[PDB]
RNA sequence: UGAGCCUUGAUGUGUAGGAUAGGUGGGAGGCUUUGAAGUGUGGACGCCAGUCUGCAUGGAGCCGACCUUGAAAUACCACC
RNA sequence: GCCCGGAUAGCUCAGUCGGUAGAGCAGGGGAUUGAAAAUCCCCGUGUCCUUGGUUCGAUUCCGAGUCCGGGCAC
RNA sequence: CGCGGGGUGGAGCAGCCUGGUAGCUCGUCGGGCUCAUAACCCGAAGAUCGUCGGUUCAAAUCCGGCCCCCGCAACCA
RNA sequence: AGGGCUACACACGUGCUACAAUGGCGCAUACAAAGAGAAGCGACCUCGCGAGAGCAAGCGGACCUCAUAAAGUGCGUCGUAGUCCGGAUUGGAGUCUGCAACUCGACUCCAUGAAGUCGGAAUCGCUAGUAAUCGUGGAUCAGAAUGCCACGGUGAAUACGU
RNA sequence: GGCUGUCGUCAGCUCGUGUUGUGAAAUGUUGGGUUAAGUCCCGCAACGAGCGCAACCCUUAUCCUUUGUUGCCAGCGGUCC
């Protein structure tokens, strides 16, 4: 959104992505497409692959220090 | 010798504020202003724009459809606008920009756009 | 491809009138490596016309490539599907050298007495604005107005942007992420 | 709320023309508590600034009549 | 055999209260793509059916007749 | 028996109503793209209208005879 | 020895020359590099429309000769008409090299004089002394060069971007 | 056999030795940055090296140097210029 309650007139800064509930990026999935009901295993359940990019990214600090990559 | 100002026969209703509503999706988007009470007072769209193909999708066209809807309520002598804004095409807050700049004060940007609570199925289009 | 940007070998000056523009007209004007003659049936045109009005002979000359000058052009970004096409700025230099183009290509094409009639009448009609490359550029800015832009990769270009930490935010553009 | 019949009020923005050209005869002007005009304020108003004009104010002329332009000329009363 | 109502871009219609020749699609060229399907572009043609007539001039405005389409006639 | 319809470029179809007029989609052949074929694109070729006669200035067309293909009909006690 | 590879219904690759006026034609006029040459290249001379001829100097290669650089510049000319464009063809006369030019040579000249009005689908080469275009030399080679190999003249479009 | 065309002037291709894997094999030759390049720097169970890229080579682009005719002529003399 732009957002409505932010003071009404209209002033053209506010970036609409960071003024999202949650409006499309989600909201919309829902449309053209059923989520078959347990698709979901192999669209979701890759919460593990997300939680280990963030492992990664925390490891590889590490070892660039002890190895010095610069 | 007479070549003419005027732009159409004189105002009819006069209603000084209305409501529009912007409804925006992945094939067309359709403006429609409205009294508060609920009544529409005209309409323009991308299609009937002149855009047809690729184009009717587009924020450009989206615009252009503001711009011609403001001329059709003219007649009305409307000055203030509230703003519903309504499904997830792009033309979404493009078509918003396009009624500021047309000289309207826009009174709030409502998207109200329609959301199930798990509700009815939805189609399974694109399938394998 | 491509690693180098580089280009733009200089010309010399004219050598009647010490001007870089003519000179760069000669050179569009000329076939088959004969600068010489292009020379002389530049001047013999360029002289019918600031006779027939220009107090100065550069004047009309110059209004000449105004009125053709195309302001933007439409390139190509393949989306498949059938493209259409986008428009972009015309670069002032690659503005010049359509503009320039067109009038010899219309010339070239005349097909009365001499290239030099024939020229000094494709800069005498688009001068006053109903020439051959007149309408070429009118043709151009018709293709151009009426596809007022749209792109692609939208999706990926927003993506590939968060992928080097880039804004949340997209427009139309052209050969490239928007 | 349609229509007819019908009572009063009205628009006709061409080409040239100051603007005003519904067809057409009369016609040299109309003066209750004037007929003023005119600047001003709003309304209708459309082949755009061009007509009619509530009315503040003003009691101090519209304007043809061979005044001019134009095939037709205008004011002003009939006709439709 | 009457009353009707139409007769134009190739087509249907129509800017056409007489002062004034168009929209939609049809064929060619240009501009782009796995030519194409498909965008965008610039031309598309009429003495408005043949004859009378009002008039400052009018096709249409008022009229007589040919052909098409619709009724009642026999 | 009988009556009516049909006989077109290598294939299927059109034009057949006193007539002069050969068209479409396939297939074919030549060129092109492709490693090559398929497809795709461009160009071209192909019917002396079943057959014989007659009327006609002129006939695929109209008319008559024969062969060939189809539809219907070949009963009533 | 003679014939053949050099045929012809046709299909294709490569290149030349062209369809024109930025030109073709005429006459005058300008400035190159690189190379080859005692089985050879050959001036000057006089003769030939010309290809060529004969007479004859010279050269061993910075010297002499092939060798008149062409497009370009000057001036005149032609007028969009298949023409003062194009020259394919064929007749006729002629030259040379060589034993001999019929099959199966090159070139001169007179005459004649086709297709061709920039090419369907497709499609290729190039980034700057390049492409385009103009001429010159050479290898082979008695005699056949549009080819191949090299030399120099004039000299461009554009490359944003992936 | 020789020779040559091609992928391609693509920049890759691999040996010793050490190590990890039952083994085919990997490692180095992967990473970070950079380049015409496996180019070069950094940095690691890989350490070293060879073919290859680059370089040398010729040629062209200046300038100096020496030579000075069969080349050249700025000055100089003479001059049919």
């Amino acid at each position: 959104p732009v957002i409505k309650v932010r003071e009404n007139e209209p002033f053209d800064v506010a970036l609409r992505r960071f003024k999202r509930s949650c409006e499309k990026a989600g909201v919309l999935a829902e449309v053209r497409r059923r989520e078959f009901y347990e698709k979901p295993t192999t669209e979701r359940k890759r919460a593990k692959a997300s939680a280990v990019k963030r492992h990664a990214k925390k490891l590889a600090r590490e070892n660039a220090r002890r190895t010095r990559l610069y | 010798a007479k070549a003419p100002i005027r732009a159409r026969k004189r105002v009819r209703k006069q209603v000084s504020d209305g409501v529009a509503h912007i409804h925006a999706s992945f094939n067309n988007t359709i403006v429609t202003i409205t009294d508060r009470q609920g009544n529409a007072l005209g309409w323009a769209t991308a299609g009937g724009s002149g855009f047809r193909g690729s184009r009717k999708s587009t924020p450009f066209a989206a615009q252009v459809a503001a711009e011609r809807c403001a001329d059709a309520v003219k007649e009305y002598g409307i000055k203030n606008l509230e703003v519903m804004v309504k499904g997830p095409g792009p033309g979404r807050e493009s078509t918003i920009r396009a009624l500021n700049a047309a000289g309207f004060r826009i009174t709030n940007i409502t998207d109200v756009t329609p959301i199930p609570h798990n509700g009815c199925r939805p189609p399974k289009k694109r399938r394998v | 491809p491509r690693r180098r940007v580089i280009g733009q070998r200089k010309i010399l000056p004219d050598p009647k009138f010490g001007s870089e523009l003519l000179a760069k007209f000669v050179n569009i004007l000329m076939v088959d490596g004969k600068k010489s003659t292009a020379e002389s049936i530049v001047y013999s045109a360029l002289e019918t016309l600031a006779q027939r009005s220009g107090k100065s002979e550069l004047e009309a000359f110059e209004v000449a490539l105004e009125n053709v000058r195309p302001t933007v052009e439409v390139k190509s970004r393949r989306v498949g599907g059938s493209t259409y096409q986008v428009p972009v700025e015309v670069r002032p230099v690659r503005r010049n050298a359509l503009a320039m183009r067109w009038i010899v290509e219309a010339a070239r094409k005349r097909g009365d007495k001499s290239m030099a009639l024939r020229l000094a009448n494709e800069l005498s009609d688009a001068a006053e604005n109903k020439g051959t490359a007149v309408k070429k550029r009118e043709d151009v800015h018709r293709m151009a107005e009426a596809n007022k832009a749209f792109a692609h990769y939208r999706w990926l270009s927003l993506r590939s942007f968060s992928h080097q930490a880039g804004a949340s935010s997209k427009q139309p553009a052209l050969g490239y992420l928007n």
